[PDB]
RNA sequence: AAGAAAUUCACGGCGGGCUUGAUGUCCGCGUCUACCUG
């Protein structure tokens, strides 16, 4: 549902954090890119936000996509 | 009258080991006591994504950058060594007593119905065949799973031991025998005799084999895969363990077992195509198939199922006793 | 009638080994035995910033800071000897038979269907050509990858071994064979009659092969990198992790397939500028781009989708073909 | 008071960086006594 990039060549695991946009917020959905089975994402702000708090976590370059994975999919927000 | 027991279970006679791979050089192969062991290396990948799509409903923005990236995982694949020709594959299976002595009676009128079925297969069945079953589609090296792919030649001895000392000291090459058809030898006869010995109570038998696959140097395995089940989260790197004992690589004993579990086809289709593993329900893993579906009449569980009541099988009795051997 | 399996998979037939990279002396080229290898060395770098920034929402006296400082790390970069001109690359291929004869067998009916396929393409389409594209485009040494770019002469030597002894002794000269088009050798017809001896099964083969790129001293090299991920916080220094064997530097058989895998010019766009690695999805990790998309019909992934129903794909074949040799 | 279970098929990590700069470690000091390589 109104799909955009990505975060930063996928994969180390087949999985993905798969940024797409909702009409008012943007879902975050950490996903494959086979079959399509998904795992917790997470709803917030816009891509303004997206780039800020993934760049807020730590680790270099690929380690920032899997501590990213790792922080969405133990998710709050349903 | 005489029903079928509420909770059966048998003992895994004619047990198996593990495996220690370790890596030698052929003129040094009688002389595999200092052979070092292979550890699982870990090589780090990077890939496309050769897996399909499902076709029902899409948006074609997905696949383009899906496919077009870099899926790149750490895998731990086991690896040889640099100047090392050979192999190695240490496995002691035991074989126990007790063909069909049970390990639970849930109605001991069934016990002494099955004592009575294996006092019949084991008598008048002759274990000759059956043993030459469980050696010459064992002996041709199924022990060796997906390593034995491409072989310069995969020698077999299969050492037998009282004790620290060792008498039967059989040696073959498992390349000249096939496995789709056991094919008359006469030390695969000898050996066969000795399980012989050892189905039908004889002597403590354990047969120490050294299997020595003479493939190449630095080439890839088969070894036994771990799985990733709640730790591709904590670590979410790794997608392939090749399982270790100390210090070595494993090949599980749960995929060693249909290396000579592998026994009858004696199953409904095929003819000489298809040589499985001799279960219950008969089905193999790899082709998601059922061979001896429920409809017919080929089941491990409808062995007993009939010939606890009415004493006919008729030479299928070795698929439905093989499958109480294991 | 007769639809596709559920869960294919292919063994990789035409196997490949790791790289052992060890250094030498032109005249002593002959003698690498003693030849030693070539460890990871650790550079240790201060940064700069070449990276472009943001245009979105920024403010313009970050860079100040920012490409001031230095954000320096570890770079574990193999390096050559002092007084080394030459270089080495041990790779035994080992190219294993049974073109199609799959590993997992969903539907048995279509695994005689491609049982069938390899009939005909190994029938009909003869297999001289097709390994002279796995020569042809790997004895040119696409083998050694990076270390390829501006070789004085980077030699080839693709010794044949069926033992200890080794029969099969062909030479080379990689920087007189181009990487864009096959052009007319007869040794490398030779060497493709060989694989054509190779995956039609006819005999054991493992071509240990020698590459000796003759570029210069203490230079760097493009060996296969590891990776940084949930260790670059334990240890939070080294950036670059060149994978090691025990005491060398490797190339990853990852990487070293796409060495031989690079095999068609039989996709969408080019003509005669990019030879890709034959794929699923033709997809090169560099490039972000999908070669032989979805919309197109050039996928593996639609060469048994169509050629096991309809029987037409008229010498693009081949790279639907050499999708599953590997 | 558990007993059996082929987890496997393959997989480009590369791409490029000035670590640097500058320096008092010193000051004293009983190893110790004897003893058949048969």
């Amino acid at each position: 549902m109104k799909f955009i990039k990505y975060l930063s060549t996928a994969h180390l695991n087949y999985m993905n954090i798969a940024v797409y946009e909702n009409g008012s917020k943007i879902k975050a959905r950490v996903e494959n890119v086979v079959n399509g089975k998904s795992v917790g994402a997470r709803d917030f702000d816009s891509t303004e936000q997206l780039e800020s708090w993934f760049y807020g976590l730590p680790g270099s370059g690929l380690g920032r996509i899997e501590n990213a994975m790792n922080e969405i999919s133990r998710r709050e927000n349903p | 009258e005489r029903k079928l027991d509420p909770s059966d279970a048998l003992m895994s006679a004619g047990a198996w080991a593990q495996r220690d791979a370790s890596q030698e050089w052929p003129a040094v192969t009688v002389r595999e006591k200092s052979v070092r062991g292979t550890i699982s290396n870990r090589l780090k990948t990077k890939d496309r994504d050769p897996a399909k799509l499902d076709a029902s409903i899409q948006s074609p923005n997905l696949q383009t950058v899906d496919v077009a990236n870099l899926p790149s995982d750490a895998d731990t694949l086991k690896v040889r060594f640099t100047l090392r020709v050979l192999g190695g594959a240490g496995t002691p299976s035991a074989c126990n007593d007790a063909a069909y002595r049970d390990k639970l009676l849930q109605t001991v009128a069934t016990y002494v119905n099955d004592q009575g079925f294996a006092e019949l297969a084991r008598r008048y069945a002759h274990n000759l065949a059956n043993a030459r079953f469980l050696w010459r589609n064992r002996v041709g090296a199924e022990a060796v799973e997906v390593r034995i792919n491409h072989i310069r030649q995969g020698e077999v001895a299969r050492a037998w031991r009282f004790d620290a000392l060792a008498i039967g000291l059989r040696d073959f090459k498992a390349d000249a025998e096939l496995d789709a058809l056991a094919e008359l030898i006469a030390s695969g006869l000898s050996g066969s005799g000795h399980v012989l010995l050892e189905v039908v109570a004889f002597a403590r038998i354990g047969d120490g084999q050294e299997v020595f696959p003479s493939q190449e140097l630095i080439l890839d395995k088969g070894d036994k895969k771990g799985q990733k089940s709640k730790t591709l989260y904590s670590v979410r790197d790794a997608a392939a363990i090749h399982s270790q004992k100390i210090g070595n690589a494993l090949r599980t004993i749960d995929t060693w077992y249909p290396d000579e579990d592998g026994l009858g086809p004696i199953a409904v289709e095929p003819y000489g195509s298809v040589t499985s593993q001799g279960k219950a329900y008969r089905q193999p893993k790899q082709k998601l198939d059922f061979y001896t579906l429920l409809d017919n009449w080929v089941l491990r569980d409808e062995a007993p199922a009939v010939e606890q009541q009415h004493y006919v099988i008729a030479n299928l009795i070795r698929g439905g006793v093989f499958g109480e051997a294991e």
